[PDB]
């Protein structure tokens, strides 16, 4: 019928999938709980890509009040189970 | 009497029969879309006879 | 450099666009910092009253009530006569009647003018 | 949506805007995909190109012309996410999302179907109406005598707690409801 | 239902625009550091795609054939 | 039927859908080289347009510009 | 920058009450508790209502006069008519530009 | 279209006006012209119900096709003759009034420099 | 998540597909003549629709 | 007549003598059975009235007239025992006679031979709904609105006794009979002219006309639920009634002194429905439609055509019908939200479907869909002016457009949109409230199959 239903480890292993993608962070280095600033040392200009980078890869518009907070994959992956309402 | 006159005003009368069973229980059940459809099909096979005996 | 973008009535002035959020002054953050005072003031006290489960009815809004009566009841105590509200009054009031009356009167004096010679091309006028 | 605003946006904050809204106004124009990562880059760059300047009055008049570039070279049909508030699909649902207490005027015909759900809502009331005063106490507590400068809640605090005004927003609908 | 995602490593923007995008940054003396994300849309069966006219004529081959070998059938009974 | 999402690869497809898509378009595409080469004068037209030059002045009535 | 300590302990006591209501959202097995030919579609649907119209057009409907008007038939050259069997004389002698 | 751009830019009084046309005698030049023949009178015309644009001099051909498209109803690509035959004659009919229409510019610019030079020849 | 495969939208698709590849061949064969048709056409008239197509 | 007068009158010791809990049954199923009783008028001739006796007599206008009021007990009684239930049983019983003396004395006057008779019957229709709007309202300006209902009638009514008297010193009689066969043309004369708007003022402030018609937006929104009910629905076409009436004997003047009139009327037809359009309260917009209706029944009256006379009577009979159905759908959603505010209570489709159907369907008669009679009606009239006037045709059709703007508006802002979340004490519909909506919608549908039985005396 329509989309499967989506759960927590999709989630998260679609937000590391995009993560490792990405050229500036290193995929060993990179874990679930890394903080974007402090473990990787990205700056605020790069955030907004990779929440950008979030919202064009699951097709939800995230609003800037919200994306500002996000600094985890773990953050980004509780709040997308938040929008759709995934127990699992 | 020529059928064209009874066949052109039965298309049109068996189109409401499903709207006269909205309350029946057909309305509650999920073969009513299905049964719309076949009427719909049914009226139009209809139709298409006073249409064959104009172009005649 | 680029075509200026200028205001107006229905299309007003966007929020990237006004002076007003580039020139700023320690009275504008005061400013803005009483008015998310009482923002949050209003929503405490709604929220304390829209979660509380013994709560049957509706929470009912002031602020509504304020809208509705000054719509409706509190438009006569505050009329005063004066040349613009007599003029507006008079003119909206008075100059659709006449003008009206006028543009009807005129066609029915031509169409009665009309039938008195015998030239209008009344046949099958049965139904009237 | 979910987190309080605050009294103002900083500079960092609606430079930040600014990029986004210039990068998605830009993905809108450049469609195809690699155009649109060279145009992206070259967005980057011209940012980054005033990252280290130093002087606010300068940065806020870059800032100035920058809305401006925007506003003149928008796109008048910028992309919108379906379920975003320009969307195709904003409130397409809303229309499907019924409160919960309407199930309290359920007939007794109707409850006699689903009993453990409806037990479990027996539980989720009981379990609403007595943490009620505590929140309530804790909210009178915590707050400032002249009142809340921020729509911002506190957390409980306390080990057989709830979070104070939780009920409305963990009983949500649905997003798709229906 | 009990699928995967593929490897992350099989993502190369080589032999794609995305190279071209890379030199054309590269020799203003920027980076593209998102080519990657987006080589999905050049791997698998993206990779080639037909043209405008190509399109058009997507069944002009079979439906050619069958025209010509009615037309040769119809002409030589016609000759009766 | 059953197939499932593939995340950044070509969907699967099934053979009756390719075969149906290919035969309409040739069904099509024969409908329309049939049609021209029995009704090619519903295109290029069946009756030449005269040129009113050609038309000799006693075709048409015309005095010698002296009565 | 980022979620302050009570904001992120918020959210997650939030997070886990939304969690846990959602799960009790769910139906059990038993949940939905209920309390206790060939071709008859076109003769209940064609066949009654065709008969009903043709009854009612021919002895109700056209017990009026001019209920029912039919146009004229058409009448071409060499044609026979049925009522009277008179026949058409032909189209006058073609001047056959062949 | 070429007529339209000698009229609209050219002299518009060297080139027939199509609500005003003929405006010359019909036995101007002509030295003897016999009448159009029709075929189908009005009654037959009548009776196979033909609309009052299709009751022109073709009128017999459209007759004859309806009915033998009428008489073979259910192959209905056996009228190909008769309407090639209407179509032919409908096209004769076109050439005609585009005669008429040539007929007429030759006329009105003869008239004109006739008369014209007829002033010359009286200029002195 | 691209899945055209169900028969219900692919015959109400390929009914409307028949339709609009021979409905007008054969409409247009069998209501009567209801006007004059245009049997004299200039060449570069006739054509007026293709070439602006095309072009 | 009186097989349908005197058990209206028995139904006053039926319900003083019923018991504490058995009244409202009693009161509506012989409301009922008189109702039934009263549709035997419907057969009438086709030349002359139904002459019962001296005193009273039927015609093709008054008998849907006569109908729709014995009709409209029943429904009121359904209406009004949701919000008494708390009251004493001695003040229930003096409303229910309260209702049934307002019924007897519509019927009386809708039937009544003589004028003045007629006159002081019409009059005496004031005191039972002054007191009931006065006494049962809710808030407290029932009190003003009452004084406003009480005054612009009389004001207007008042001259036209004096005019009544003048008439029978002067022709010898007011049966209508007499009046009517006996009619002489009215001279162009000042003392002609006072008297044509003697007779004829009166009746305007009923319907009511633009200008005089503040009293209505006070008196139907601050009235209980039936007195708004039987003041939309049955006393505002005592106005048009009147006039149908009296206009015999102001021939030709008519010709001269309706222009004001009309003028007043085919401005505030457009006036009350943009009004309608920017209305914070409900029963004030279904109140202003009423008027912006009953400006094309006076048109269609001053005009004096046939058609318009027949248009008129099918307006009247629909309009009330659906008025009656729109304050009864505004009093569902105020005994719950108790507010008339219409952004008070969104989204109510969710929570309330079949009420959400109901107003669906009073929506769409309210805008004249066709084949509906209020569609008949409108369309008569407005054939007639443009008979009478083709730029009428302006006018009245900006009108409709109006008309369908503030209706479906009134249906798009309470019952779409998502539900407004502090509010959690909807119930869901009572089985009286939704019986009381199909009573008022069935007949409304039925009357299309035989228009003519409300197409009046014209027909
Ligand atoms: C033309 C159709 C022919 C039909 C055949 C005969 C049908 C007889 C029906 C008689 C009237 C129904 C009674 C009215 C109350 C409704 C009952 C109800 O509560 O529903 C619960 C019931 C149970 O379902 P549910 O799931 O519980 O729904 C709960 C919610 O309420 C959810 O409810 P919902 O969301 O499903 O909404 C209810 C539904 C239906 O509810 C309604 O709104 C019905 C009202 C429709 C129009 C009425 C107001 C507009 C003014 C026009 C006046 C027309 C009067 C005609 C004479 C009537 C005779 C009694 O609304 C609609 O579907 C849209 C209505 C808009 C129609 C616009 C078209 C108007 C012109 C059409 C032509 C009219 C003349 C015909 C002849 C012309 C020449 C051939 O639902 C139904 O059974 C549906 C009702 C029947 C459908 C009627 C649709 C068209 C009727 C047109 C008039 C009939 C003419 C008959 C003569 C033959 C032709
Ligand atoms: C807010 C809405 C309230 C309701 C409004 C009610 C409308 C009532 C209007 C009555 C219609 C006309 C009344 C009198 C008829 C003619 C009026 C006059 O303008 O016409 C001229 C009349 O001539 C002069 O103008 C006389 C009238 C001058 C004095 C009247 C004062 C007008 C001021 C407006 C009053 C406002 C009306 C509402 C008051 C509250 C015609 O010239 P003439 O041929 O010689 O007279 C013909 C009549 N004859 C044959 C009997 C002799
Ligand atoms: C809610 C507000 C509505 C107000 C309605 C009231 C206006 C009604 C019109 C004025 C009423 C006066 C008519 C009374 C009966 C007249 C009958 C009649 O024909 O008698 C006339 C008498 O006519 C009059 O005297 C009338 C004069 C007016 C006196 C009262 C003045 C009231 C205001 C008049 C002008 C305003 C009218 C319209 C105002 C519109 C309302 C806003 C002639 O009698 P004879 O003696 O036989 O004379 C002929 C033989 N020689
Ligand atoms: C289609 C598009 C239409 C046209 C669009 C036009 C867009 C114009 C582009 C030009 C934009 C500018 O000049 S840029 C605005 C000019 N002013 C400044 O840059 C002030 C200094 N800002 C900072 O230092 C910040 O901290 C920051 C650098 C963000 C780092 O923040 P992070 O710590 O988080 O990394």
């Amino acid at each position: 019928s329509d989309a499967p239903p989506l759960t927590l480890e999709a989630i998260k292993d679609r937000v590391l999938y995009v993560l490792k993608l990405y050229d500036k962070i290193d995929p060993e280095k990179l874990s679930v709980n890394s903080h974007f600033m402090k473990d990787l040392g990205l700056d605020s200009l790069d955030q907004v890509e990779i929440i950008m980078a979030m919202e064009d890869e699951f097709g939800f518009e995230i609003p800037d009040i919200d994306a500002e907070k996000l600094m985890c994959p773990q953050e980004i992956v509780d709040y997308i189970a938040d929008k759709k309402d995934v127990y699992e | 009497m020529n059928p064209f006159a009874s066949l052109t005003l039965t298309t049109l009368t068996i189109l409401t029969i499903p709207i006269m069973m909205s309350n029946s229980n057909i309305y509650k059940t999920n073969l009513y879309p299905n049964y719309v459809k076949t009427t719909v099909s049914y009226a139009f096979t209809l139709s298409l006879v006073p249409l064959l005996m104009f172009m005649h | 450099s680029f075509p200026k973008y200028k205001p107006s009535r229905l299309a007003t002035l966007p929020a990237t666009l006004d002076p007003a959020e580039y020139d700023i002054s320690p009275e504008t953050r005061k400013a803005q910092a009483e008015r998310l005072a009482i923002r949050s003031r209003l929503k405490r006290e709604y929220l304390l009253q829209y979660n509380d489960p013994n709560r049957l009815g509706v929470i009912e809004d002031p602020a509504l009530i304020r809208w509705t009566y000054a719509r409706s009841a509190n438009i006569y105590p505050n009329f005063r006569p004066t040349p613009k509200t007599s003029l507006l009054g008079a003119l909206f009031g008075i100059g659709p009647l006449f003008f009206w009356y006028y543009v009807f009167k005129t066609d029915r004096d031509k169409k009665e003018k009309l039938i008195q010679e015998g030239k209008l091309d009344q046949t099958f006028n049965i139904s009237y | 949506a979910f987190s309080a605003p605050a009294a103002y946006l900083t500079h960092q904050q609606k430079v930040l805007r600014l990029y986004k809204r210039a990068l998605r106004h830009l993905e809108s124009w450049c469609v195809h995909r690699d155009k649109y990562r060279y145009f992206a880059c070259l967005m980057r760059a011209r940012f980054d190109e005033h990252k280290n300047e130093k002087d606010m009055v300068k940065a806020t008049q870059l800032l100035r012309q920058a809305e401006e570039e925007f506003w003149y070279g928008q796109h008048p049909q910028p992309y919108i996410f379906p379920e975003s508030p320009g969307g195709t699909s904003y409130e397409r649902y809303e229309c499907y999302k019924v409160p919960e207490w309407c199930l309290d005027d359920w007939h007794p015909s109707e409850k006699a179907m689903y009993p453990d759900y409806f037990a479990k809502r027996e539980q989720w009331k009981r379990l609403r109406r007595e943490s009620w005063e505590r929140e309530v106490k804790q909210l009178q507590e915590e707050t400032p005598p002249g009142g809340p400068r921020t729509e911002a809640l506190p957390p409980a605090r306390k080990e057989g707690d709830l979070p104070p005004l939780w009920w409305h927003i963990v009983t949500r609908p649905r997003e798709r409801p229906m | 239902s009990k699928m995967e995602l593929p490897d992350y490593k099989q993502w190369k923007i080589e032999g794609t625009p995305l190279e071209t995008v890379q030199e054309k940054l590269a020799a203003r003396g920027l980076r593209d550091p998102w080519g990657r994300n987006e080589a999905w849309r050049y791997s698998g069966g993206f990779a080639n795609n037909v043209s405008f006219v190509g399109a058009l004529l997507k069944g002009f081959k079979w439906g050619f054939a069958a025209f010509v070998v009615a037309v040769g059938a119809e002409y030589y009974l016609e000759s009766q | 039927v059953h197939i499932e999402p593939r995340y950044r690869q070509f969907p699967q497809l099934t053979r009756s859908q390719l075969i149906q898509a290919e035969f309409f378009s040739a069904t099509m595409w024969f409908w329309i080289l049939w049609r021209f080469w029995h009704d090619s004068d519903a295109v290029l037209g069946h009756f030449p347009y005269p040129d009113p030059s050609q038309w000799t002045d006693e075709e048409l009535g015309i005095l010698p510009d002296d009565e | 920058s980022g979620y302050t300590p009570d904001e992120k302990l918020r959210l997650q006591q939030l997070r886990e009450l939304r969690r846990r209501w959602l799960k009790d959202q769910e139906l059990s097995p038993r949940e939905p508790v209920l309390p206790p030919r060939h071709s008859i579609f076109a003769v209940t649907h064609v066949l009654i209502p065709v008969w009903i119209i043709h009854y009612y057009l021919k002895y109700h409907v056209t017990a009026k006069p001019y209920t029912v008007v039919e146009r004229k038939p058409r009448i071409f050259p060499g044609d026979t008519i049925l009522e009277t069997g008179e026949v058409i004389p032909l189209m006058k002698e073609f001047p056959d530009q062949h | 279209g070429a007529h339209l751009a000698r009229r609209y830019l050219g002299d518009a009084s060297k080139e027939p006006d199509p609500l005003r046309m003929p405006t010359f005698p019909p036995d101007y030049g002509f030295p003897e012209r016999k009448e159009r023949e029709m075929v189908a009178t009005q009654q037959e015309m009548n009776d196979a119900q033909l609309m009052l644009q299709q009751r022109d001099y073709c009128a017999h051909y459209l007759i004859q096709l309806l009915k033998c498209k009428r008489d073979s109803f259910p192959n209905f690509l056996a009228c190909k003759h008769e309407q090639h035959d209407w179509d032919y004659c409908e096209h004769l009919d076109y050439v005609k009034r585009m005669k008429e229409f040539e007929r007429e510019r030759r006329l009105l610019q003869r008239k004109k420099r006739r008369e014209q030079r007829e002033a010359e020849m009286a200029r002195g | 998540l691209i899945n055209e495969n169900n028969p219900l939208l692919i015959n109400s698709i390929k009914r409307l597909l028949i339709g609009s590849i021979f409905a007008g061949f054969i409409i247009s064969n069998n209501i009567p003549p209801m006007t004059v048709p245009n049997t004299t056409m200039p060449l570069y008239m006739k054509m007026t629709a293709l070439i602006v197509t095309i072009m | 007549m009186l097989k349908i007068i005197i058990p209206t009158t028995m139904l006053l010791p039926m319900t003083w003598m019923s018991k504490h809990n058995m009244i409202w049954i009693n009161a509506t199923v012989h409301s009922l059975l008189i109702s039934l009783i009263s549709l035997s008028l419907l057969n009438q001739l086709g030349e002359n009235s139904l002459n019962f006796s001296l005193t009273f007599f039927s015609d093709s206008l008054s008998a849907p007239l006569l109908v729709l009021t014995t009709w409209l007990l029943p429904l009121m009684l359904m209406a009004s025992q949701s919000h008494l239930s708390k009251e004493t049983t001695t003040r229930k019983k003096l409303y229910i006679t309260m209702l049934i003396l307002l019924q007897l004395f519509l019927i009386m006057t809708f039937t009544a031979t003589e004028l003045i008779l007629f006159y002081i019957l019409f009059e005496a229709t004031l005191v039972p709904t002054l007191i009931i709007i006065t006494r049962w309202g809710n808030q407290t300006e029932r009190l003003n609105a009452g004084l406003y209902f009480l005054f612009y009638t009389l004001a207007g009514s008042l001259p036209l006794l004096v005019a009544l008297v003048y008439i029978q010193n002067t022709t010898g009689s007011l049966n209508f009979l007499i009046i009517h066969y006996w009619s002489h043309p009215l001279s162009n004369s000042w003392s002609n002219i006072f008297m044509w708007l003697a007779c004829i003022m009166a009746f305007m402030v009923k319907m009511p006309l633009y200008g005089l018609h503040l009293w209505l937006p006070k008196a139907h929104v601050e009235a209980p639920i039936a007195g708004s009910m039987v003041l939309a629905a049955v006393l505002l076409k005592l106005g048009g009634y009147g006039m149908m009436r009296i206009t015999t004997i102001l021939n030709p003047l008519t010709n001269y002194m309706a222009y004001p009139f009309l003028m007043l009327s085919m401005w505030g037809m457009i006036m009350t429905s943009s009004i309608c359009l920017r209305q914070t309260d409900l029963k004030s917009l279904i109140a202003y439609s009423s008027v912006s209706h009953m400006a094309l029944v006076i048109v269609a009256i001053m005009i004096q055509t046939p058609w318009s006379f027949m248009g008129a009577t099918a307006l009247m009979i629909a309009h009330g019908l659906t008025s009656s159905m729109l304050f009864c759908l505004a009093n569902t959603n105020y005994e719950r939200v108790h507010s008339r505010t219409m952004i008070l209570a969104r989204g109510l489709q969710t929570l309330l479907p079949l009420m959400a159907t109901w107003w669906l369907v009073a929506s769409l008669t309210n805008l004249a869909l066709p084949p509906s009679i209020n569609l008949i009606g409108e369309l008569f009239i407005i054939t007639a002016s443009f008979s009478w006037s083709n730029i009428t045709i302006i006018l009245m059709g900006m009108n409709m457009m109006i008309t369908a703007l503030y209706s479906l508006y009134m249906l798009i802002t309470t019952q779409r949109g998502k539900y407004t979340h502090h509010i959690n004490n909807i119930k869901p519909s009572f089985t009286r409230e939704n019986a009381l909506m199909a009573l008022h919608i069935l007949p409304l549908l039925l009357l299309t199959l035989n228009p003519k039985m409300i197409l009046g005396p014209l027909y």
